[PDB]
RNA sequence: UGAAAUUUUAGUACCUGUGAAGAUGCAGGUUACCCGCGACAGGACGGAAAGACCCCAUGGAGCUUUACUGUAGUUUGAUAU
RNA sequence: UAAAGUCAUAUCUACCCGUACCGCAAACCGACACAGGUAGUCGAGGCGAGUAGCCUCAGGUGAUCGAGAGAACUCUCGUU
RNA sequence: UCAAUGGUAGGAGAGCGUUCUUAACCGCAAUGAAGGUAUACCGUGAGGAGUGCUGGAGCGUUAAGAAGUGAGAAUGCCGGUAUGAGUAGCGCAAGAUAAGUGAGAAUCUUAUCCACCGUAAGACUAAGGUUUCCAGGGGAAGGCUCGUCCGCCCUGGGUUAGUCGGGACCUAAGGCGAGGCCGAAAGGCGUAGUCGAUGGACAACUGGUUGAUAUUCCAGUACUAGAUAUGAUCGUGAUGG
RNA sequence: UAGCGGAGAAAUUCCAAACGAACUGGGAGAUAGCUGGUUCUCUCCGAAAUAGCUUUAGGGCUAGCGUCGAAAUGUAAGUGU
RNA sequence: AGCAGUAAGUACGCAUUGAUCCCUAGGUCUCCGAAUGGGGAAACCCAGCUGUUACUAGCAGUUAUUCAUGAGUGAAUACAUAGCUCAUGUAAAGGUAACGCAGAGAACUGAAACAUCUAAGUACCUGCAGGAAGAGAAAGUAAAAACGAUUUCGUAAGUAGCGGCGAGCGAACGCGAAGAAGGGCAAACCAAGAAGCUUGCUUCUUGGGGUUGUAGGACUGCAACGUGGACUUAAGCAUUAUAGUCGAAUAACCUGGGAAGGUUAAUCAAAGAGGGUAAUAAUCCCGUAGACAAAAUAGCGCUUAUACCUAGCAGUAUCCUGAGUAGGGCUGGACACGCGAAAUCCAGUUUGAAUCCGGGAGGACCAUCUCCCAACCCUAAAUACUCCUUAGUGACCGAUAGUGAACCAGUACCGUGAGGGAAAGGUGAAAAGAACCCCGAGAGGGGAGUGAAAUAGCACCUGAAACCGUGUGCCUACAAGAA
């Protein structure tokens, strides 16, 4: 689970050929990273969308 | 009522018109033992406090409807009360007003 | 022959004591069903 | 001292027929004082068992498979890391 | 480390729960004063290897409707 | 007058009875409402009143409306009563007499014999039972029968520890588990730690004692640990080893 | 160690007087072309048990077969001889 | 004006001086339990600290955790950091009637079977909340002038649609009614500080600026409107719950055990609602209609300055206006929408703008036109449901009903457990409950007496029905019946 990436592994539902009414489990991107040090020094998970928008504003946010 | 009391009429019921002194009403009973009135008698065993028994002229209580308080000239009715003085003044209607 | 329950005191508790039933967030729920009904007792 | 199962109620015989096609109770005919009591089992298609055999249900379960659909799982490749 | 120690010495104290009874059982668990089950420890003599028998120790018990009559029959026993 | 009137599933029409209906209409009722009961009336039917009696408070009318609304019958249900049937059984073992007890004794109590078990059918002790123990009294039910007896019932007492078993010690198997781990969530895992005896640690044992408690009450002997009172002396010596 | 499960010297064996899928509560008065049950009084009229189709044959959908009402009476059709 | 809950049942007593009682507030509040000093099976054990007061005591309090906030500490390793310690803040854990929201989410069914659908995103489960919640201020709908946030209801209307186009599911628009409130911020800028003080800093902190659609603000102009809205503060006013108070209006006769019934008369009137009373009451009582009453009590509402932030306005130097954002690919889902011509929105994943000459919508989409300005936040009101508090209402129901439960019901009882789950009210007006006497071991009876009544005698009104009877007139012991 990653906090500032928003949501979690959130449930969904699977389709098929002439769909058979099934289920999926949505998983986001899971990366434990520790990028910046503002007073941070804090390891935490992240998602790759938030990785590519680390240079959006994510050094303190 | 308020605490009876005095001689008290009995209009309806088994003994019409009978008047008799009261003090002992206990209004939670909602029917009043009055001397002379509703003459119960008990065939009691020859036991403690009466080693013969067989006769107890204790008398039955009769309902508030058949209690009728008179003011002191023997005049009953409806108790207008609290009306006159410091805490409370009892009286009946068409009455000589005394308590 | 042999029957089911020949319990001892540890046996009569340790499934149904107030902390046992209270423990797992679940048995206390069905105890609260037993309270919202409110039968002769609670814990046994 | 004292129950159970039990059942339309029935003072409920026999033969020969008849009949949802095998009679106690029906037709014809026969024998039978009334009521019991101790033992017995041929019936009363005796009970107890909405057949566990067979069959049916667009009935369900379980099992099997190279039925059809899938699922996880297993193994590619893409692609952010 | 100075009586913390420390022994003599002296007299007090020493908490809380459980403690009765039954328990191979009419209280247990077998709906029952039920013909089951139920730890463990001891468990006499006499013969007798023997904790098997068998009769009496110590000990405990008469276990719960009976009398008749000895049918047939039914079942446990003894014969041929 | 003529013609019609077997009739199931079928369909149409009509009417009865119950209850509530604020309705009104309009009475009854203690001289007896309702309801019950007998009844030798009437009505095509369903149904209706009359009288006798119980009985002592609500009920009836009419007309109309509204309906949980018209009872046999389903393993219908619930409650009661049969039936079989005075039959089965009376729950694995033998008592016996005399005397008491009482009102009433087989079955209660005693005496005296018999009998049985006796590696038990003894005693003592787990779990269990949760007062069943004992004393006195009683016999509504219970006792598989009786019953003065009782594990039945009323009342009252009865269980005593520094050393007995546990806890104030430790810990397995295990459980819970702050930290942490992962996980829609709840959660599930788990380091430290924490409890967890059936285990390992440790002082008391003889005699007497009741209706009943005894290693517990007390005679005798202890020992364990601490205390305060008291000549030490540097001593204690840890979670480490 | 708990049911989509467990255990299992394995039979489909057991999982609290008891299991090829445990027990308790809810869904949910699951469902049921199949069984049973159906309650007051009268009058009048009065059946079918067949065709056609149907995963249909012990069931439905029409049509034939009743009943009542209405519109006229194809200007008589009907039904006989 | 007696008290001495239940109710007998006793006793010391207690009390118009004012009790008992009613209400309001305060008090203490055993233990467990969120349960929390530590352990622990619920009614436990063992503590530590601080004073107490005495003891190998006792008392009183402090000592669970997480979070937040400080303070100190300070390892590898110098600072630091982790980590540790202390202090402060119920915060906050927890119990929860029903409604909500959000996540997670089936099956059975039905489709005459069934794989698509349905059931329904419902059953369940978890979390988050309040008195309601969400809900919301157009990056909207619509299509011509057409309006102007939402919400609920009716309508449109099963209309448009979708769908093994089966079986089904299913709108919106517009209109009608209720209810009818929008307001901030970041941004841009301006000022202050501190700082990359690497100077001119181009990041942070404070306060103005202003929240925008026909653009709006900043820059140049320039106006003080009460405001839950530009302060839903405090002070008075008023009144309600929260104790209750007063409160009218009648006599006789007949009957009976008893009148309110029948009969004779009279009254009242904001009270002839209803309930008791031995038997049906307006005038007997409670009451009732009205009319008064509360200090404390929880409020509601009105007036007051204050409890504070807003306006118009012309012009447009340039900036701003909500970036991984819209979008695009794929996989989903919701939207009536089942991938379809598929809109439009929201997810994962990937790619990625423009930014006022802008951008978006107008059911693929390309131009013209209409409307709007997202990608920042809050918003009462009309609505949903009651465990609850009364005020109550009944063509509700009368003890198999009515709550499982009118009764010591969730009781007994079953089951180890989760669970299940019963049966039962009525004497008499009043116990006035049968003194005594006799039978009887006792109970029970029988007399007496009791009461209107004793078939009325303690599970007692009324008492069928099956069952058992006892008496009774007739008939049957040569008979083989749906009786």
């Amino acid at each position: 689970e990653c906090y500032f990436t928003g949501r979690k592994t959130v449930s969904s539902n699977n389709r098929s050929h002439a769909m058979n009414q099934t289920k999926r489990v949505v998983k986001p991107n899971l990366q434990k990273v520790t990028i910046l040090e503002n007073g941070e020094l804090k390891t935490v998970w992240a998602s790759a969308k938030a990785l590519k928008k680390l240079p959006a504003g994510v050094e303190r946010v | 009522f308020v605490k009876t009391g005095d001689t008290v009429k009995v209009i309806a019921g088994k003994d019409r018109g009978t008047t008799g002194k009261v003090i002992k009403a206990l209004p939670k009973v909602n029917k009043v033992v009055v001397e002379g009135v509703a003459i119960m008698k008990k065939h009691q065993k020859p036991n403690s406090e009466n080693p013969s028994g067989a006769i107890l002229e204790i008398e039955a209580p009769i309902h508030v409807s058949n209690v009728q308080v008179l003011d002191k000239n023997g005049v009953a009715g409806r108790v207008g009360y609290k009306v006159v003085d410091d805490k409370k003044v009892r009286f009946n209607k068409k009455s000589g007003e005394i308590l | 022959m042999k029957r089911t329950y020949q319990p001892h005191k540890k046996s009569r508790k340790t499934t149904h004591g107030f902390r046992s039933r209270m423990a797992t967030k679940n048995g206390r729920r069905v105890l609260a069903a037993r309270r919202r009904k409110g039968r002769a007792s609670l814990t046994v």
